[PDB]
């Protein structure tokens, strides 16, 4: 409908494009949400739709990516030189795409999202989002704009968890979600497995010392959470 | 990758 | 040229980025004037297309049956909604098919040589017309059913007279065939009669079968089971 | 859905 308007209406068509797997319309719908709150706040229920949207379609092309960078490196070494100036034709294709996609959220969350949150929980929400973005840049930009990447991605992290550390239990799902994220930037990103484990450890120590905060509604967001952190923490020492 | 990242 | 596009064809099946697998495979097509496609790149363009209308197949189901029941519940709003997001699901699923069935018209099955891909390439119009039939209505969905039996009936009768009854490829046209009978038609009867006899018949010689040829030909008759002993209880 | 088609 061309007068379809209001968070409610297009909240509505987000859940459609949800259910049938259509999320780039997702994403279009929720942006649609975006622009009508403009300069209010979002509810839990539509930033959470806003993030499983971007988190599917930026999530499909990171997975495209992946593989066509790993073929790239085969015929490479392979010497099939008319192959590889064809891949990297299609991955600077895809790309173009990871950084629109990524463009897209972090415009929404520098200009409206995260001027307007107000409480602990929002703060450390949007600004998790925005280094989750900055980072999923630096896992395929190079050169200047990789470092500027990673500046951003640190630099929303690092205030997050300040924010984290002052306003949110150990046990909170969104401040155990940034630790592990963090951890996967320091490991990732920034190759320093080091840290990556120690901070890892630390939130889930912090957790664990705390394990009786976490009440039946956050609970089982929190262990997901924390056996993820577990099992990185497994990976990255063996 | 390695590594998982949150939900 | 060719060969580039089925390169890159290949590319887009790794990454799943199954819209641009068939932009490529339809210029690998265009870039072959009379010949036939080979196997290689027969396959990729049926994975291609499969792909790209499966995806829509599965959204127009979860959809209709969101829009049943927020009907049930009064909801027309929400109704109307729903009904205006299904038809445009219904416009990609219709140009879809209209792509692979213009290019089944005008090239691909003119230029098909053999028994082998003359069965593939009508198997392969019938099943997009059955994918019209699965959502169209009235004369729309009327023409589609007519369109289905007719090419899935020409190519059953250049199979049995010259393709084994194991080779995957009659095999798979029973398979549809029968599908097309217990689905779009309702004559769950039929659809039993026609999957059993292509069953018997492949048992009969599948001693022949080798190593590389068994699996392939085996696959599909375990699907053919499948929908029987499904059909067979109701 | 009930039935399986050809791959
Ligand atoms: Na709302
Ligand atoms: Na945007
Ligand atoms: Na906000």
């Amino acid at each position: 409908g061309a007068m379809a308007s209001g968070r409610e209406e297009f909240v509505y068509m987000a859940k459609l494009a949800e259910q049938a797997e259509r999320y780039e319309e997702m994403v279009e719908f929720m942006e649609k949400v975006s622009a009508a709150v403009d300069g209010d706040e979002l509810t839990v229920e539509e930033r959470n739709l806003l993030s499983v949207a971007y988190k599917n379609v930026i999530g499909a092309r990171r997975a495209s990516w992946r593989i066509i960078s790993s073929i790239e490196q085969k015929e490479e070494s392979r010497g099939n030189d008319d192959h590889v100036t064809a891949i990297r034709e299609y991955r600077s294709k895809i790309e173009t795409e990871l950084s629109g996609i990524c463009d897209g959220i972090l415009k929404l969350l520098d200009s409206r999202l995260i001027p307007a949150a107000a409480s602990g929980d929002s703060k450390v929400f949007y600004l998790k989002m925005k280094g989750d973005y900055h980072r999923y840049l630096a896992e395929f930009k190079t050169g200047q704009e990789r470092k500027d990447a990673a500046e951003h991605t640190l630099a929303a992290y690092k205030s997050a968890q300040d924010i984290a550390n002052a306003e949110l239990a150990p046990t909170h799902p969104i401040r155990l979600g940034l630790a592990l994220n963090f951890s996967v930037f320091y490991y990732e990103i920034l190759n320093s497995p080091d840290r990556a484990c120690n901070l890892a450890k630390q939130a889930f120590d912090e957790a664990i010392a705390e394990l009786d905060t976490l009440g039946e509604e956050s609970y089982k967001d929190s262990t997901l959470i924390m056996q993820l952190l577990r099992d990185n923490l497994t990976l990255w020492t063996s | 990758r390695i590594s998982n990242s949150a939900p």
